[PDB]
RNA sequence: AGAUGGUAACAUAUAUAUAAAUGAACUCCUUUACAUAGGCUUUACACUCGGGGUGCGUUUUCUUUGCACUUUACCUUUAUAACAAACCUUGGAAUCAAUUUACUUGGAGAAGAGGUUCGUUGAACUCAAUUCAAAAAUUUGUUUUGUAGCAAUAGUAAUUCGUAAUUAUCCGAAGUGGUAAGGACUAUCCUUGAAAAAAGGAGGGAACGGCUUUGUGCUUUGCUACUCUUAAUACUUGUAUGAGCGUACCAACAACCGCAUCAGGUCUCCAAGGUUAACAGCCUCUGGUUAAAUAGAAAAAAGUAGGUAAGGGAAGUCGGCAAAAUAGAUCCGUAACUUCGGGAAAAGGAUUGGCUCUGAGGACAUUAAUGUUAACUCAGAACUGAAACGGACAAGGGGA
RNA sequence: GAGAACUUUGAAGACUGAAGUGGAGAAGGGUUUCUUGUCAACUGUGAUUGAACAAGAGUUAGCCGCUCCUAAGGGAUAGCU
RNA sequence: UCUGAUGGAGGAUCGAGUUGAUACUGACGUGCAAAUCGUUCAUUUCAAUCACGUUUAGGGGCGAAAGACUAAUCGAAAAG
């Protein structure tokens, strides 16, 4: 497992055709906070929101033929 | 801080009183290990369904179910009567199963 | 304070093995233990590491001696002789 | 033990496959039999 | 006729073979179950419980 | 035709992925790779204390109460932080200084100041990102978020709902030193405490662009955007990932060996609480058990394993055999003899409980003085009791 | 259950007392493991129990081990007897 | 020379465990046991203890030496 906190790292490994699936969290912290994971063959790279104004446009400009897990 | 203790459902079954448990209260609550120094840190209020608990010292949620115990195992209740905890600042008489 | 009248380092030995014995290894395990000049460094830092081998703490380097002395009387005779032609 | 050689597992396993009774419909026309406790098979 | 029963509690509620307690009564249902699975539900609907750890207080 | 920073110790490739920093023959090293003893120290685990929450229990009486749960793996060179060391730069030391529990170290360069690296550990430290103010054709201070990713979606403890789902908690601080490992050391040896597979570093400098062409790999003419490294795909290659074997159970209490379901023997690791020096003894929590080639009743002799006995105290007996006698700790006192080390716990005295107090022994900040807070360890005094207190357990008989 | 001191369940009184009849392994054993039946003999008393008897079933690895290396050392080759 | 600390040596001491086996000449002696049980006792930083592997084979081995041990067999094993 990975971390990766650029924006723009996070896209780029998105569009990568390894790329299979995005895992999207969600939950209460004390406001909801989320966490984005792209699952690729070699690790999973996760993002943390904390607003989610931000993560909603991320996960929509999301390329889409990647499938979707929602954990909650 | 407010600590509220509902008594609507065993009450609405008359198997118990407020003014007993909320004098009870008034004489047990045990401030400074000093049993009846409540004055203006630590206050208990009044109301028909309800019993609610005003705070400005370190307290334990935990000493209103202990009191609220020792009321229905003095009063022969405690075999039909549980405190369990509504949300954070609330408990509530419920019965068994 | 002072803790042994006379029986030194040997008072290890307890009372076990001869007065004589132990006055004899006593003799002996004085200059086994000590320090001895480095005439590399010029520090007296040099102890015994093995039954013949010597090594300065501060050089590092290490040097073939005696038993239990850095030198040996017949082999600085000997060294004398030599460096004498 | 629990860690052994696959010939003597083998052989253990005929050793269990031999311990089983005379079939009955045979016994309708066995005295080399072995308890593990008694009689051990030394191989 | 229940030690099958009381190793599979045992195994399930994660506690010591002689911590689990079978319903005095009603042990026909029990001698019923035979799987982790029924032994989970007929735990979860109530018949076997497991008794509390005897106390071992400190304040003295 | 083979990159770059730092004075230096040394550092730098973060591409999905720190993959590539030319390098032959021939060499030289390192790792693997090593004893014991002693203490000091760090970390993790263990144990424990207090606070918050949740559930349960006691509740004649007392009890802001007693108990349980409150968790977080590998991996990410995990990043950083911190620390023992070693090294570098500057510095230039006797009124010697730095410094350890201990000793260790210095003109062969100490202290001080600033750095580098390894090793311990593995989110420490604002660590990361983010908000807000101050530096310029990107730096420093201030907030929010996240158990750093794994991660909560899993576990755990609860409250509900047809019978599979919802919900809430999973966080604020510390002490003891038991175990394990690491570190830096000191000491011991007429004892110096394996090897190889495998892997790495270096010294050295053999070989050298591409397209076309003359002549017999070389000289040559005309042009330049090319060599390595990782990944993916396509085709060819025989079918272009991960072979085979062990894996149940006992390990003694009836699964082993003693002819047996035999009070025997049989190797290793984990190791809670109280009392205590203690992994002793005794009692207890988790886990396990309430079973032993039998039961019931009676209860005499005798046997066997123990207890206790007035007065005497070895008269017993081959012989004090057996048993008894204190025996812990603290304070005091300790002979002959001696190889000077011992003898020695010589001998021989006194004290010891409980309770209420008193004194001593540390750490952390502010403008010489005031606050916050921890460990049990010693010493002393009153009072108290059927004069008893190492109350059980445990535990020398001495001497000539 | 035909039959219960020694099969099972609940309650109680106790024990083992983390140097444990607690968990993991090695040697040795070899199916004793599990489930379902079951009692002729055995389980030195009983027995409906069982490590007994009967029928089925159960052991899943690139990462745990062996396999590789070398040690004390063994065998063998060349010779030589 | 003397005193107080520090330090942590020793085939040093006590002592569980481990390894043994002093005494009761206890029990048992048709035993639980072809050597056990109980109490007592010796031993615990070293000439220490244990495991596995390996070497030495019978007029031979091995022996801190008892004619000890060499698979319940030893002043010459066991098998034929």
């Amino acid at each position: 497992p990975k971390q990766i906190t650029d924006i723009r790292k996070f896209l780029k490994i998105s569009r990568k055709p390894d790329t299979t699936a995005v895992i999207i969290m969600k939950k209460k912290s004390k406001t909801v906070i989320t966490k984005l994971k792209l699952r690729t063959k070699k690790y999973l790279y996760t993002m943390v929101f904390a607003d989610r104004k931000k993560a909603e446009r991320i996960e929509n400009s999301l390329l889409p033929s990647l499938k979707r897990i929602y954990y909650p | 801080i407010k600590y509220v203790l509902d008594c609507t459902k065993p009450v609405k079954d008359t198997i118990l009183d407020i003014s007993g448990l909320e004098q009870f209260f008034k004489d047990k609550i045990k401030v400074d290990k000093k049993t009846n120094n409540l004055k203006n840190k630590v206050v208990v209020t009044s109301d028909e369904y309800k019993i609610y608990i005003t705070v400005h010292i370190p307290f334990s949620k935990r000493y209103i179910k202990y009191l609220a115990k020792k009321y229905i195992k003095m009063h022969q209740i405690r075999d039909f009567l549980r405190v369990i905890a509504k949300g954070k600042l609330a408990y509530e008489f419920k019965y068994f199963q | 304070s002072r803790r042994t009248k006379k029986v030194g380092l040997t008072g290890k030995y307890g009372t076990r093995y001869g007065s004589s014995l132990r006055k004899q290894i006593k003799k002996i395990e004085l200059m086994q233990h000590a320090k001895y000049l480095c005439t590399f460094c010029g520090k007296t830092a040099t102890k015994r590491t093995c039954v013949g081998i010597w090594k300065c703490k501060k050089c590092k380097r290490k040097v073939c001696g005696g038993a239990w002395s850095l030198t040996t009387p017949a082999a600085v005779a000997a060294k004398s002789t030599i460096i004498r032609l | 033990g629990s860690i052994k050689r696959f010939r003597l597992k083998q052989r253990l396993g005929k050793c269990r496959r031999q311990n089983r009774p005379v079939p009955h419909w045979y016994r309708l026309k066995n005295t080399k039999r072995r308890h593990w406790r008694r009689t051990k098979l030394g191989l | 006729s229940l030690t099958l029963q009381k190793r599979l509690a045992a195994s399930v509620l994660k506690c010591g073979k002689n911590k689990i307690w079978m319903d005095p009564n009603e042990i026909s249902e029990i001698s019923l179950a035979n799987s982790r699975f029924s032994i989970r539900k007929l735990y979860k609907e109530g018949l076997i419980l497991k008794k509390p750890q005897k106390v071992h207080s400190r304040a003295r």
